[PDB]
């Protein structure tokens, strides 16, 4: 995230930390969402290149990365599920959504904690008015060209643009569609970044926190006339259901 | 993918370089360096607009990163130079998209040596 604050996993328990094996510690792969105690909401980009689910641990309750957080539960992943219609078309990725059931080395999955819970769905087609504040999370860097990484979970808020600004040729044009929803700062301050992919953007609808987006994916980070670009949840409730549900 | 350096050689203490890398965009580009004795280190990065750059600590304030999106060509302009610059010089890319994290590619770098 670029600008925003460090924060504890405690203002964002949902949050889910995926890490990919290698051969030499797992390295952070991307965000997560816990949208049920057994299931992970991802971006399917993270996944669509080494689809296999062994190649994947998930933790829960980690405010810092790579290493040690009290409280923390880790995860296999016994299935990996991508959106079947998932594509790359241009700078975008179309259908971006994958589902991680999760499972503990007992065969249990998420336990309600202060840094562990579920984050709710929102209803079918439905999201915040244009303009409204959302807050975006995760472990990504502080700006695009930054070699290190913060290691650390940071919170920021932006704000919902509509699909008729955002498709106004200087901002993206057509290379956005309606299932997607953009987002951004008023003065283009704080933004999404490198490593916050499969992330969660987390709207207020109907008095609760909403799982409103997924990062997905946009043109460089907090630069003007450029929103980040979120799959929107509100339109894969369908495909999400016949899943988990 | 083949990203090729060019420019490395020898200069005094205190004297200046000019690195070039030409790309065979829309990624980060970059140099990282070799000193002996050290794996390899970050130099300099910058994005695609030139809106965000960074620097390693130890080359703040006397190099700077430069690009030409229509050539695909990124340089790194050294002044100053001391004895501690003496490095293997690797131009690289951010082959990852601006939401994921880093994968960097590497080219076969240029040796450059500074003398005392």
């Amino acid at each position: 995230i670029v600008g925003g604050e460090f924060t504890e996993v405690e203002n964002q328990p949902w949050f889910a930390a995926i890490y990919q094996k290698n051969k030499s510690p797992p390295s952070f792969k991307c965000g997560g969402s816990l949208i049920s105690p057994c299931w992970v909401a991802s971006a399917a980009h993270c996944f669509i290149q080494l689809p296999k689910k062994e190649n994947y641990v998930v933790y829960l309750g980690q405010s810092k990365e790579s290493s040690y957080n009290p409280g923390e539960m880790k995860f296999e992943v016994e299935q990996l599920i991508l959106h079947e219609y998932y594509r790359e078309d241009s700078l975008a990725y179309h259908n971006d959504i994958a589902l991680l059931k999760i499972r503990t080395s007992t065969g249990q999955c998420a336990q309600p904690s202060r840094s562990i819970q579920t984050i709710a769905l929102p209803p079918r087609f439905t999201d915040a008015p244009f303009g409204s504040d959302c807050e975006i999370t995760g472990f990504g860097k502080e700006s695009e060209s930054d070699y290190l990484y913060p290691k650390n979970l940071k919170m920021s808020v932006v704000k919902l643009v509509s699909h008729e600004q955002c498709m106004q040729p200087h901002y993206y044009g057509s290379e956005i569609n309606y299932k997607m929803l953009c987002a951004a700062d008023p003065e283009w301050k704080t933004d999404s970044c490198k490593g916050d992919s499969g992330g969660p953007l987390i709207c207020n609808i109907e008095g609760r926190p909403t799982l409103s987006g997924i990062v997905s994916w946009g043109r460089g980070c907090a630069e003007k006339n450029k929103p980040g670009v979120y799959t929107r949840v509100s339109h894969f409730l369908d495909w999400i259901q016949s899943h988990i549900g | 993918v083949q990203l090729q350096e060019s420019g490395g050689g020898l200069v005094q203490a205190g004297g200046s370089l000019r690195l070039s890398c030409a790309a065979s965009s829309s990624y980060v580009m970059g140099w990282f360096r070799q000193a002996p004795g050290k794996e390899r280190e970050f130099v300099a990065a910058i994005s695609w607009s030139g809106g965000s750059t960074n620097y390693a600590d130890s080359v703040k304030g006397r190099f700077t990163i430069s690009r030409d999106n229509a050539k695909n060509t990124v340089y790194l302009q050294m002044n100053s130079l001391k004895p501690e610059d003496t490095a293997v010089y690797y131009c690289a890319a951010d082959l990852a998209s601006s939401r994921d994290v880093s994968s960097w590619y590497w080219g076969q770098g240029t040796q450059v040596t500074v003398s005392s």
